[PDB]
RNA sequence: UAGCGGCGAGCGAACGGGGAGCAGCCCAGAGCCUGAAUCAGUGUGUGUGUUAGUGGAAGCGUCUGGAAAGGCGCGCGAUACAGGGUGACAGCCCCGUACACAAAAAUGCACAUGCUGUGAGCUCGAUGAGUAGGGCGGGACACGUGGUAUCCUGUCUGAAUAUGGGGGGACCAUCCUCCAAGGCUAAAUACUCCUGACUGACCGAUAGUGAACCAGUACCGUGAGGGAAAGGCGAAAAGAACCCCGGCGAGGGGAGUGAAAAAGAACCUGAAACCGUGUACGUACAAGCAGUGGGAGCACGCUUAGGCGUGUGACUGCGUACCUUUUGUAUAAUGGGUCAGCGACUUAUAUUCUGUAGCAAGGUUAACCGAAUAGGGGAGCCGAAGGGAAACCGAGUCUUAACU
RNA sequence: GCUUGACUGCGAGCGUGACGGCGCGAGCAGGUGCGAAAGCAGGUCAUAGUGAUCCGGUGGUUCUGAAUGGAAGGGCCAUC
């Protein structure tokens, strides 16, 4: 194990293309751009979406819906991450402390997603029908 | 610098479950009256883009 | 065997490569720059007209065409350093130390230490151990074995803290403190 | 870490040139004209192992007719008589044998005659 | 991201979070008590920097060579093996370097202590009006007048002033929060004409500054302004006494110096195009991309004594350069007089895919702290759940009064 | 003659398009007309009679509602 002994894993630092260097590395002359044309040109090619100039299809098709505000400060916890609240209630504020929702997180839903295997008393949130019989099952309690 | 969205596909098209995109049919603003039930009742449900469009959906919308 | 995970584990070539070539690119401290044909000194008048004179068309005398001309993709000041992940820094570190024990590069002392601060004193003390390149690895900073070591080129002389992947390989023996080994498992886990 | 092309430009440039040494005027002296003296060179080389195949062939059928003809048969009715006798001296030595050897080729077309008469 | 946006091209926050750094004050006024607090100014000391410096270890023999620092042998210093120089590559020859010291005089800074301004503290108050707000026109806010808050104001107006007023994105109510129309304020931040030191997977004379050189020069331009080319003898000038040809030339030949002068100043190396002299072979009855395949002869070398090799190439089959551009080019389409040097897919950041490595229902940190490529820092980001425009529901959900 | 199936929600499956789209459709739910009944009817013998998106209008719908209650504006459905 030497400085000159060490080779990094095959396949792990593949050669990057050079573009007009002859014939033989089979991208002489044009450089894999083809014969003329706008895409051929140094800084040339259309923008996303250009379809030609056709009606393009983030154009031709309408807008729908609005963003909502109460979305963003909602979470949802999955059975997994009840475990990981220290003390065993899982509060939106014992969530926060364990870096399971963000700071701004306002609503928090327990779903059943993952599995939960200790008594954990839920308090202040809302819990999915499944997600309650999984709490109940392994002796929690859903507080509202 | 990062990406710009283009904000107008942002407004059309909502990312799916399997990474397919979500639109609003075209023909169901106005002119409305000569148009039939039927034809207004099938544009009325979000469609999937086609595989022609991904592509286009895609450079688009890099963040979605 | 110590800690058999970080002592005893296999040499993962691949890792230790890519964290070997990552300090490396660390070291570097890319400061050079070029001119582009924006940044040579010249005027931005048309060296001749468009049409007419027979010439090949020319518009600045600063294009990376002519003789004293721009570079067409003058370097920049870089930044060479790439990110390790702190897990694949401690795995590489952990598969250099196990490969220097099946070497036999790894040598262990209890204590190791010079009088004064006396370049003659560690010399002596090195050959003795049939020594001459080698990293020597302490628990603590000490001014006289550090001061002993300076102006031996093929000895160096580290705290456990500062233990880096390159020195361990290329020192041809690293001695270490049992001290430092302590310190070094307490590092890795 | 500018890099200098001087040393490689030159040996490329003197490897052409060593190939085509004996070329007349700017062809054995001159670099762009060399290089396609050079290529062409090869492109001709390249068709005339073929050719030289097709020119020693002809070769030998000339010299087998002529000498067939001074033993009274032609080169079409000699072969003829070869394969219908189970000779299989190719044209190369039947050639050969018509210079060097005109008995042993008197030998061969009396061979053939037998196989056809 | 939210938004803004011929809702196009594009533009693009904030709230909140993690860090760096943190510092608060005064006037709109009298009275009491006094000049006490704190920074300014101008001195004396006091250390401590700066502007010259001082000391600073240890090697010889032999070999090659013009020369030793190289080889070889045997020593020695090292808080000094940074670096430079010396006749080739020197820890020990020299200058340094580590380290330890130094200021008559001037001066930066940090304090200690006078002097002259400076006023702390307490009670009583007081609380910025052509202002806020409005109408019109503009501008600024990510926000293009939009449903458009907020800021600024050219124009016209115009409050309440603490029992009051501003803001919370049209607006109103409620609640919360703050106090405009007076002012000052360090640090974290930006930059480098300039000075010192140090560094570079930066350049090495067509590069690197335009400028390695007496270069912003020569030169060009009325002027603003434009703007070059041009580095290297040798270790040391020992830079060639003297002689000879020549015009008391140029230039040269000797001699001498030197390791070398085919290092002689038109000077290291000394490529190529281009131009010659010499030799071998061919060539004056012969038609064309000049080669290629075949091939005699001649010359010169060589080991069957033989063929072989090297040069040449009579004669003969075949044979219309290259690039580009094109349906298609010997094309009478394009480009190139030749050589040499230089000359074109890069860099940064974001994003996706592939490979590869780590870890794995987790993965990873950013700024920053840290002398720390370490370690710390999990703020965040991505992922483990989706459906719906959304509320919301959730392994479902949406659709619909309800789904076969 | 009697009528409003020129219905509302959907839709197996298929045709035709680069796409945006366009077309054909039995059957299911609700409610309806005609017929004694089987049944037939989601416009017209069929194939032309058309215009994306943006912007905005009108009606419905507390889906949203920038401290909170409202509102504005936005969304969704119908339509211009
Ligand atoms: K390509
Ligand atoms: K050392
Ligand atoms: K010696
Ligand atoms: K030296
Ligand atoms: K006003
Ligand atoms: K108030
Ligand atoms: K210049
Ligand atoms: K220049
Ligand atoms: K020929
Ligand atoms: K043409
Ligand atoms: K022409
Ligand atoms: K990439
Ligand atoms: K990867
Ligand atoms: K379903
Ligand atoms: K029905
Ligand atoms: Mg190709
Ligand atoms: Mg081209
Ligand atoms: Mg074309
Ligand atoms: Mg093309
Ligand atoms: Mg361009
Ligand atoms: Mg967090
Ligand atoms: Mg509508
Ligand atoms: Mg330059
Ligand atoms: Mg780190
Ligand atoms: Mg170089
Ligand atoms: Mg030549
Ligand atoms: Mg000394
Ligand atoms: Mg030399
Ligand atoms: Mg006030
Ligand atoms: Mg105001
Ligand atoms: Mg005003
Ligand atoms: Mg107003
Ligand atoms: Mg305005
Ligand atoms: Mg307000
Ligand atoms: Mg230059
Ligand atoms: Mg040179
Ligand atoms: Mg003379
Ligand atoms: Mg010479
Ligand atoms: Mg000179
Ligand atoms: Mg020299
Ligand atoms: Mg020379
Ligand atoms: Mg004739
Ligand atoms: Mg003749
Ligand atoms: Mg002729
Ligand atoms: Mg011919
Ligand atoms: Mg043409
Ligand atoms: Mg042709
Ligand atoms: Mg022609
Ligand atoms: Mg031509
Ligand atoms: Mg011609
Ligand atoms: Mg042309
Ligand atoms: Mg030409
Ligand atoms: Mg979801
Ligand atoms: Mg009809
Ligand atoms: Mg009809
Ligand atoms: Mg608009
Ligand atoms: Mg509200
Ligand atoms: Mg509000």
């Amino acid at each position: 194990m030497r400085l000159n002994t060490l080779s990094p894993a095959e396949g792990s630092k593949k050669a990057g293309k050079r573009l007009g260097r002859g014939i033989g590395s089979g991208l002489g002359k044009t450089g894999g751009r083809g014969h003329k044309g706008q895409k051929s040109r140094s800084g040339g090619g259309v923008r996303r979406g250009f379809e030609g100039g056709q009606m393009p299809l983030y154009r031709r098709l309408p807008k729908f819906g609005f963003t909502s505000r109460k979305a963003a400060i909602t979470a949802e916890i999955r059975l997994s991450d009840l475990a990981k609240v220290e003390g065993g209630v899982v509060d939106l504020n014992t969530l926060k402390a364990a870096n399971i929702i963000g700071i701004q997180i306002e609503f928090a839903k327990v779903i059943l997603a993952g599995e939960v295997t200790t008594p954990v008393t839920v308090r202040g949130l809302r819990v999915t029908k499944g997600a309650r019989a999984a709490i109940e099952a392994a002796g929690g309690k859903i507080e509202e | 610098p990062k990406i710009k969205t283009v904000r107008g596909a942002a407004k059309r098209f909502k990312k799916t479950g399997k990474g397919g995109f979500k639109h609003k049919h075209a023909n169901l603003r106005h002119i409305l009256t000569k148009k039939a039930t039927k034809r207004k009742r099938h544009l009325r449900p979000k469609a999937m883009v086609s595989k022609g469009d991904l592509g286009l959906v895609i450079a688009c919308l890099p963040y979605a | 065997m110590v800690s058999e995970t970080t002592f005893g584990r296999d040499f993962n070539e691949a890792l230790v490569h890519q964290v070997v070539v990552a300090y490396a690119a660390g070291a570097r401290q890319g400061t050079r720059a070029q001119k582009t044909r924006a940044e040579v000194t010249g005027s931005g008048k048309k060296p001749w007209r468009q049409k007419g004179t027979g010439r090949a068309r020319s518009g600045s005398i600063k294009s990376p065409i002519w003789r004293s001309g721009g570079v067409t993709f003058a370097a920049r000041p870089q930044d060479h350093s790439q990110k390790v992940n702190k897990k694949m820094y401690r795995g590489a570190l952990k598969s250099i130390l196990s490969e220097l024990v099946r070497q036999d590069r790894l040598i262990v002392v209890e204590k190791f230490s010079v009088e004064a601060p006396k370049t003659k004193l560690l010399a002596q003390k090195l050959k003795d151990m049939a020594l001459e390149d080698v990293l020597i690895i302490t628990g603590e900073l000490d001014e006289n074995l550090f001061l002993a070591a300076r102006n031996l080129h093929k000895v160096d002389v580290r705290d456990a803290t500062g233990i880096d992947p390159v020195s361990l390989i290329a020192f041809d023996k690293v001695v270490m403190t049992a001290d430092a080994v302590k310190q070094v498992e307490e590092m890795l886990a | 870490a500018r890099v200098k092309r001087g040393v490689i430009a030159r040996a490329r440039h003197k490897k052409i040139l060593k190939q085509a040494k004996g070329y007349y005027g700017a062809r054995s002296r001159v670099y762009r004209v060399a290089f396609q003296a050079v290529i062409k060179a090869g492109q001709y080389a390249y068709r005339d192992r073929r050719q030289r195949k097709r020119q020693f062939r002809q070769l030998w059928i000339a010299r087998i007719n002529a000498a067939a003809r001074q033993n009274g048969i032609s080169y079409s009715k000699f072969i003829n008589g070869l394969k219908k006798a189970s000779v299989e001296i190719d044209r190369k030595i039947l050639a050969d044998i018509a210079v060097f050897d005109k008995v042993a080729f008197t030998a061969l077309v009396e061979k053939a005659k037998a196989a056809l008469a």
